[PDB]
């Protein structure tokens, strides 16, 4: 025959090998593939889908639908409406979403996170809310004036009901996103004063994920 | 969609057709014989009895266990070959009878036997006489398989059990035949007890 | 020599492998192949052959020729002549035919079953029999009227002596095939009243069989 | 290196294998081949050579030259001169010739056997001998008349001194070849009456031999 040397690594079971294996039943004729809608070729197709973010996850109500609802309208302008750290991994607000749960399988991920705020109040209500994003190095704003003197968007609620913003440099002290009463919710005699805001976090079309690991959720 | 309904896919698959043991030291219990036939296993016999004439090559794979390094000789005698009557008989040294020498711990031995019949096909059924004896012909004779320890002796008593896996290869079959209804009585003849065509039913409706 | 790694699966005896093997006697010159009539290249060539179906397999007579004979002519029209489940596997009527015994080697099979009814009465006899097929979901007809209000064929026995029907959707609660006196067997003074009917089940030219298994017949 | 699987049959010594082997002394320069007369490329070149057949192997004389000599001339015409079964294997007359000893190495052989009869009498002697061949199914002739009513050749000894006949269907109850006094050996006053006949069996140019085995001669 041919002269052959067995290198080190012969007769070992590397768990992550990719060798061709002898089939148990070669004779078996497999069922022909059929078209099923929803072919999944990548997991960033899952993380690119928006999902509701439980911003109101206070101690009392994280087992109800009120964890998602941001209460607006009842109401001092000195304290912000909400505030949460931006990173999906290791942040209880974005930890368990379609975006966050995919990113807890990977040690390293770098991309941009797109936030969408939906105003779920009456069509007759109107007002202004100031959404301010602070870069990772910067400190959280203390007043509405200091939030205005930075990266912000004054979102007119009576005009448009959705406000989209794509946050960069989300990768692994991260950025903070906050909201402030610029203007109280102005309402007619017929419409109810208290309103709700929903948030939607998703991938901003990049998200490269490199080192797959085990999820810290299932024991 | 019927690819697996072919004869090769149907007939050609290995089955454990022979279980036997043979001691290393102590007369006729020190080797195993097994005259090669398709009528050993009742499950494989029902398949070969769907065709009157078959033509195939044989690939056997022996599986040998034990209870020093043990070496085994699996000697195959052709249908005209000399058969040993004792473990030390000179017939083990015959050059004509091909034999494998397998030592324990390696991949199991494999020996391949061609179509060795005098005629053009093996007969599953023979309606005729040898002169004699009915249903027996020497055309579907495939030889014997004598297996022993090549070791002269051992201080301990070692008993080695061998399993033979018989796989037909390049199968060709002729003249289809209905599958057998009745159970098998004996391994040499075709004798049967009259059995019912099918399980009964309370009424015709 | 060349560097070689032994993958997992070396020095194992997979029973269903298809490796080239060293021949015991390479020198041996095999007998040349000869033409023998009846070359069998497929087993669906066996199942495509019609065979007599023991419809009359009542408890008394399954060890005689009377198991195959469907008695007709002696005779109320309220009760059907015969009735049997259509599936070849796990049905005592079609369990042991050329068609059924091949299909008990395979776990999965899908195809159509062709039934042929042969009238074995006198040439002078005449009459009509209504053969009704009920789909797997549907219930067995109770009267001739309910059998007429479905998939059926009114088979004139005096005109033609054979009636062929191909049943679809036979694959693995299956279909039921029944027969009813539409018309009594009209007979002259010379011919005998009682007649017999034979059935023939075979493949309707498809029958794909996928997962070979062991027969449940031989112990 | 390359991924490799050891199939069943590795590290075994099949006695009849044909693998390339590592030479003990590759450096050794072998003696160049020289022309020697008598190159033997086939063993049927040995069996195709005629050799004297011991027809007269009676119990008294099988250790002398008289075993080969067929005595003719001294002498009833009722009993045949000689008679022997035709098959080379398992027949004491043709068992140990150049033809028979080659055919005892092979389990199966099919061909034709050519017999040559040489008359070793005086040149002045003359007569006729009737050599009759009976097919394997047929019975041995009892009289010269029944031998004449079959396959025979009336060999005129005074005319020609050699008689050649090729016997077919010799393969593995075989054919019988016999000889009869058609005519007594007519002799002048000077020549001796008793004469001898020699036989020569050889291959009739076919002889295919298929399954080699061990000779039953050497213990």
């Amino acid at each position: 025959g041919v002269p052959v040397l067995n290198t080190p690594g012969s007769n070992q079971f590397l768990t992550s090998d990719d060798y061709q294996s002898p089939s148990a039943m070669p004779q078996f004729d497999e069922t022909p593939e059929m078209h099923i809608p929803g072919e999944v070729r990548n997991l960033m197709e899952i993380a690119e889908v928006d999902s509701v973010v439980p911003v109101n996850n206070v101690t009392g109500k994280t087992k109800s639908m009120d964890a998602y609802q941001i209460p607006v309208g009842t109401t001092d302008k000195t304290k912000p409406i909400f505030s949460f750290q931006m990173d999906p991994g290791y942040s209880s607000v974005l930890k368990r979403t379609l975006l966050g749960e995919m990113l807890n399988y990977y040690a390293h991920w770098s991309g941009s996170v797109k936030l969408t705020f939906l105003f779920c109040g009456s069509a007759m209500a109107t007002g202004k809310l100031l959404i301010s994003y602070s870069p990772p190095g910067a400190s959280v704003p203390t007043s509405r004036k200091d939030a205005m003197l930075g990266t912000h968007i004054v979102w007119d609620i009576g005009l448009q009901s959705s406000c989209v913003l794509c946050v960069p440099w989300i990768s692994q002290s991260a950025g903070y996103i906050t909201c402030w009463y610029q203007t109280n919710i102005v309402v007619p005699p017929g419409a109810p004063t208290s309103c709700d805001v929903l948030c939607f976090a998703s991938a901003c079309n990049d998200f490269s994920v490199r080192l797959l690991r085990d999820t810290p959720f299932m024991a | 969609s019927r690819s697996e309904s072919t004869i090769e896919n149907f007939m050609g698959r290995a089955a454990c057709v022979f279980m036997d043991q043979y001691k290393i030291n102590g007369s006729t219990d020190r080797f195993a014989v097994w005259t090669i036939n398709i009528r050993e296993m009742a499950q494989l016999r029902r398949k070969c009895e769907m065709f009157t004439y078959m033509r195939f090559d044989i690939e056997m794979t022996m599986v040998i266990t034990s209870c020093p390094v043990l070496t085994h000789q699996i000697m195959y005698v052709p249908p005209g070959g000399p058969i040993p009557a004792k473990v030390d008989g000179y017939e083990w040294q015959t050059s004509t009878n091909p034999s494998v020498f397998w030592t324990e711990g390696n991949a199991p031995p494999r020996i391949s036997i061609p179509f060795i019949s005098v005629g053009n096909a093996y007969s599953s059924f023979y309606d005729g006489w040898s002169h004699g004896t009915y249903g027996y012909t020497t055309l579907n004779a495939m030889g014997k398989l004598y297996i022993r320890h090549v070791n002269r002796s051992s201080p301990h008593q070692i008993t080695s059990t061998i399993r033979v896996y018989f796989k037909p290869k390049h199968i060709k079959a002729w003249v289809p035949r209905p599958p057998r209804l009745c159970p098998y009585i004996n391994k040499r003849d075709v004798n049967f007890v009259v059995t019912e065509i099918t399980d009964s039913r309370t009424s015709i409706t």
